[PDB]
RNA sequence: UGGGCACUCUAAGUUGACUGCCGGUGACAAACCGGAGGAAGGUGGGGAUGACGUCAAAUCAUCAUGCCCCUUAUGAUUUGGGCUACACACGUGCUACAAUGGACAAUACAAAGGGCAGCGAAACCGCGAGGUCAAGCAAAUCCCAUAAAGUUGUUCUCAGUUCGGAUUGUAGUCUGCAACUCGACUACAUGAAGCUGGAAUCGCUAGUAAUCGUAGAUCAGCAUGCUACGGUGAAUACGU
């Protein structure tokens, strides 16, 4: 309603303004400086006085599809020039200098206990 | 990395032998060690032979390389599988 | 006509100054109930005042240094009581039976090497 | 220990209720070394309970630690193929250590929100012989009954 | 993978003249087995309806 | 090894990121103080004879 | 309640030992 | 007129200080009795083992003691003893005039 | 702060603690339990201090060296790579799974140590890491230095959540000839497994365990590690 995302109801407006991919809590409580809502009211209690005036800066940024494959291309260029990174994407490992002999279990799945 | 107020770093001889055939007929591969120098737009079209430790492995500089380092595109370790 | 006494406790040093007056205690430009955050410490640093049975006769007037709130609320009580065997030193039979003229030597302990603390060893696995 | 015995440590009364059964209940409540946030929970549950029930705050708490005082209990030996649990009688100062932790760890096991009132709903239910803490001088009181047979193996 | 399944908060109910439950508490935690008792007309099959 | 590597450390090297200390009694890179220029073996082996001023043990 | 007066009752049965039976012929 | 005293041992930092302050009390001038200042202990723990045994360490240290001396009435003949070099080879004095 | 050496602090000297004393169980004779002057009472509390030997334990790589080897090399100088590799199994830690918590505001109280081509204030600029100017201090004076827990408040109200902060894309700041393989920090977005742990297993008897913060040596740069330091501070020891 404020985007393709429908931020929930029964929530402070600056809380549910975190529900959108692309805006956390630093863009969620000075998004209320373009429009002017107290940020402490529930989303169940405001009219469309600001309900579009919060729908105007919500598009001033790049949000939820405007951003997702935005940063699937930037993690695609690193596969197509073939830099260092990306072969650590197009393998499945950690790409900065995170070290891989001991704790690398977010890039790699769960364990594969093998034979000793 | 380096900064805004410092420039990019290119190793002072990877430019002279590149801005020495500024206006020349062909491109022969350039023999390098400086894996550490950044890539300018100037290199666009070049294929350098960088050093990955034992062999000069060649890559040809294109226009999506134009913010990278010379040695991001030359492996140092070898790992086929366990 | 004020009495005198220093008492210490645990790296706090507090200089206390018994006067003739009514129940009230000022510490470092402040009322000690702004100084002290628990009602636990303001009950026993006037332990001297209920052992001798002179509950309200003095204004207190402390000067403190070092430590934290327990050791300062407790270096004091060794001032109130080492300024009252100085007024009537013949009070001294009974303010010393409640165990109130001990300095209380229990300080904080060296750290030892190859131990993670004073007395805390590292985790032992044998295989 | 082998060489003998020692003392305990003797704590001076509360400011307010004027017992040492409420200073030794903060030392069960305190944790990690923080007597700040244990004296909210213990003076905000004498007046979160003092509303609910119209008698004093300290006679509905002190009857809430005397249904919990286990009078018997089991201790162990071996045999050489069995290991029998003997029932022994409990001293007059160990029933006061256990009643005061059978009341404070049966409070983190409760489905209220803030431990002002877990400790508050547990001093008012335990005052009526019921609930958590005060079945456990009944867990612990059949085991000294089932084992009423092996009493002669005592010390 | 949690602690509590259902809960009551001073719940009451009534069948137009019959006052089945006054304010009561009820709880079922993860991996438990509850056995409700009573007699005929106590309110067992109407407690299961409140859930 | 030594007696080749120490005579390339008493020699001013190019970029001053490149002055590793390396003890001036024996030659050891490895645990070397600045106030003494004496590694952990030689501080204990010299402060025992008594030829390092003002030093004793500590027993606090 | 279990009525813990067993404290008064498991004190007579405490004294029939395993060796007290060995003695005291009938 | 402000002077400072140093030494690793205290035995020659009072054998010096309160030895020559009455080299000022010789003539007409009086000096403040020597004021001790906060002394320092440095400490260095090292490894006893020449090889693989942390957890067995050894500590040493080295102190420096400090002493204050200041006089209140210098004459033309109370600083002509400035070069009365008789201090026993360890002390280090600080004169700032 | 003018003036003062009282108070307390600094540190030299010198007091002090010995079963001296005093009851009564021991006549093996030592000792043991209790008591009263005391700040502390029974080797006060903690340290250094490690016998004869055991393990042909560890170290020829910090150093020295008997015997045997190499000597246009098994020696010597550079650039770049490597010790940072990742189906995996183990040892030590750290961060949490929240309501005795998150968040964001007012507000107190320690010590122990480092500091010259090195600490680096106040002012200004920056959402922030930090930048430009720059006083003072070879330092009980000045700087690092806010202690964070704590306390008074508004608030959120049991949900993988405002919990938790992995993993990534972005845009930056510093040091350095240079952070590409491979440094710390900060902004915005991303929002991973984790609801208190199977078999078994570990530390600790008092200002100790637990939590909380500060500080040093190595060091251009980089710590969750090691050696220190203090604030708040329990629970239990019947016995053998
Ligand atoms: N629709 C209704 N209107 C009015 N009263 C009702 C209604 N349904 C049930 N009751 C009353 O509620 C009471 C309890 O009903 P409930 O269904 O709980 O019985 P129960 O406890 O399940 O009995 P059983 O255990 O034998 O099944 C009964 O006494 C009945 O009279
Ligand atoms: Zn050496």
């Amino acid at each position: 309603r404020i985007a393709g995302v429908d931020i929930p109801r029964e929530k402070r407006v600056v809380i549910s303004l975190t529900y959108i991919y692309g805006i956390g809590t630093s863009t969620a409580q000075k998004i209320l400086e373009e429009a002017n809502v107290s940020a402490d009211t529930r989303v169940k209690d405001l009219t469309d006085d600001e309900l579009g005036r919060i729908r105007e800066v919500v598009d001033g940024y790049k949000v939820e599809g405007d951003l997702r494959r935005e940063t699937n291309l930037n993690i695609k260029r690193l596969m197509e020039i073939s830099s260092y990174r990306g072969i650590r994407h197009r393998r499945g490992l950690p790409v900065r200098g995170q070290k891989t002999k001991n704790n690398a279990r977010t890039r790699k799945g769960p364990v594969k206990t093998v034979a000793n | 990395a380096r900064s805004i107020k410092k420039g990019p770093f290119v190793d002072e001889h990877l430019m002279k032998k590149v801005e020495a055939q500024e206006g020349s007929e062909k491109k022969q591969v350039i023999k390098t060690w400086s894996r550490r120098s950044t890539i300018f737009p100037n290199f666009i079209g070049h294929t350098f032979a960088v050093y990955d430790g034992r062999k000069h492995v060649p890559v040809y500089v294109t226009e999506d390389m134009v913010g990278h380092k010379l040695g991001e595109f030359a492996p140092t370790r070898t790992f086929k599988g366990h | 006509v004020e009495y005198r006494g220093t008492g210490r406790r645990k790296n706090s040093v507090a200089r206390v100054r018994l006067v003739p007056g009514e129940g009230n205690i000022t510490v470092n430009n402040r009322d000690v109930r702004e100084y002290l955050p628990f009602e636990s410490l303001i009950l026993d640093l006037n332990q001297p005042f209920d052992v001798t049975e002179t509950k309200g006769n003095y204004d207190v007037l402390v000067n403190v240094h070092g430590g934290g709130f327990t050791g300062q609320a407790q270096a004091i009580r060794h001032g109130i009581a080492r300024a009252l065997l100085e007024a009537d030193p013949e009070y001294r039979g009974s303010l010393k039976r409640a165990g109130l003229l001990t300095r209380d030597p229990r300080m904080k302990e060296r750290k030892k090497p190859g131990l993670k603390a004073a007395r805390r060893s590292p985790q032992f696995s044998k295989r | 220990p082998r060489k003998g015995s020692v003392p305990k440590r003797d704590v001076l009364p509360d400011p307010i209720h004027n017992s040492k059964l409420v200073t030794k209940l903060i030392n069960k409540i305190m944790l990690d070394g923080k007597r700040g946030t244990a004296q909210r929970i213990l003076y905000s549950a004498f007046d979160l309970v003092e509303q609910r029930s119209g008698r004093d705050a300290l006679e509905v708490f002190e009857e809430a630690i005397n249904n919990i005082m286990p009078v018997l209990e089991v201790k162990a030996r071996r045999v050489g193929g069995s290991n029998y649990q003997v029932p022994v009688e409990v001293r007059p100062e160990r029933r006061t250590t256990l009643g005061l932790r059978w009341l404070v760890n049966y409070a983190r096991l409760r489905g209220e929100k803030t431990m002002e009132d877990r400790l508050a709903n547990e001093i008012l239910d335990a005052a009526n012989n019921t609930g958590g803490a005060v079945k456990k001088r009944e867990d612990t009181h059949k085991m000294a009954e089932a084992n009423k047979a092996f009493a002669h193996y005592r010390w | 993978k949690s602690h509590y399944l259902v809960r009551f908060e001073n719940v009451s109910f009534s069948y137009k003249s019959r006052e089945i439950f006054k304010d009561t508490y009820f709880e079922i935690k993860r991996n438990q087995t509850v056995i409700i008792e009573g007699k005929n007309g106590s309110g067992k099959s109407t407690l299961i309806q409140l859930i | 090894a030594k007696t080749s590597m120490v005579a390339k450390q008493q020699k001013k090297q190019k970029y001053a990121v490149r002055e590793y200390t390396r003890c001036e009694r024996c030659g050891r890179p490895h645990s070397v103080y600045r106030k003494f220029k004496l590694c952990r073996i030689c501080f204990r082996e010299l402060a025992y004879k008594g030829q390092i001023p003002g030093v004793r043990k500590a027993s606090w | 309640p279990i009525d813990a007066e067993s404290m008064k009752d498991e004190l007579k049965i405490l004294e029939q030992y395993t060796d007290e039976r060995n003695k005291e012929t009938d | 007129i402000r002077i400072r005293l140093k030494a690793y041992d205290h035995r020659v930092i009072d054998q010096s200080a309160e030895k020559i302050v009455e080299t000022a009390k010789r003539s007409g001038a009086d000096v403040s009795g020597p004021i001790p200042l906060p002394t320092e202990k440095s400490v260095y723990t090292i490894i006893r083992a020449v090889h693989k045994y942390k957890d067995s360490r050894e500590q040493f240290e080295q102190r420096t003691h400090k002493r204050l001396i200041d006089i209140v009435n210098p004459t033309p003949k109370t600083v002509d003893a400035l070069m009365g070099l008789n201090l026993p080879s360890g002390v280090d004095i600080e004169i700032k005039l």
